[PDB]
């Protein structure tokens, strides 16, 4: 029986969420604080 | 073909308008004797903010 073939990509049906849950990261406030300061910064920084 | 030079055609002027906006920011500095920009040039970024 050939017909129920399955690759790689597979359904982590509820879990799915769990990665969907985990994928969240914290990169968005670390890039936030790094413009934060450069701005902060751009009062003596003009072009750089 | 005609509609492509056309709408190449306002993004042109509107290019056009983004430099004659650029002078006439810069045009009332002229180099003032003042030279200072604290809230426009820092803030807005006109043109040449590299200076101010």
């Amino acid at each position: 029986a050939s017909h129920t073939t399955l690759g790689v990509q597979d359904i982590s049906t509820t879990a799915m969420s769990w990665v969907q849950k985990i994928t969240g990261g914290v990169g968005l406030i670390v890039a936030v604080a790094a413009l934060i300061l450069i701005v902060v910064l751009c009062v003596s920084f003009s072009r750089h | 073909s005609v509609a492509s030079f056309v709408l190449l055609s306002m993004v042109g002027t509107a290019v056009g308008m983004c430099v004659c906006a650029r002078r006439r920011c810069i045009t009332p500095y002229e180099l003032t004797p003042g030279a200072t920009v604290p809230f426009l040039l820092s803030l807005l970024c006109c043109v040449r903010t590299t200076k101010a």
